């Protein structure tokens, strides 16, 4: 049942608002990068005898 | 420290740096707080201006 909000534009308008306040706050924030972090981690043990 | 010479640069650490920071972001968070009081009672009244 969703009465409420057509009944309430207001609160509806302000839960959009906070919405969109919290999206382009958090924008900025994430990181950027081509692709994520698909390839398994991998370390590497180096030894040297001249 | 802006009349000496070119080359030198202060930076300030310890209490000092804290200070700073913590002047910089008053601003951004008394607006915040008026912002969400202000949408808070908008939603809890169904009027913009009340």
């Amino acid at each position: 049942m969703s009465q409420f909000f057509i009944r309430r534009p207001v609160f509806a308008w302000v839960i959009a608002i906070f919405i969109i306040i919290f999206g382009l706050l958090s924008i900025p924030k994430l990181p950027i990068a081509r692709f994520p972090s698909v390839a398994p981690p991998q370390v590497n043990i180096s030894a040297t005898y001249p | 420290i802006a009349k000496l010479p070119k080359g030198i640069g202060y930076e300030w650490t310890g209490i000092s740096l804290q200070e700073k920071q913590s002047e910089s972001q008053m601003a951004f968070l008394l607006g915040l707080s008026m912002l969400v009081v202000f949408l808070v009672l908008a939603a809890l009244y169904e009027s913009w201006a009340i």
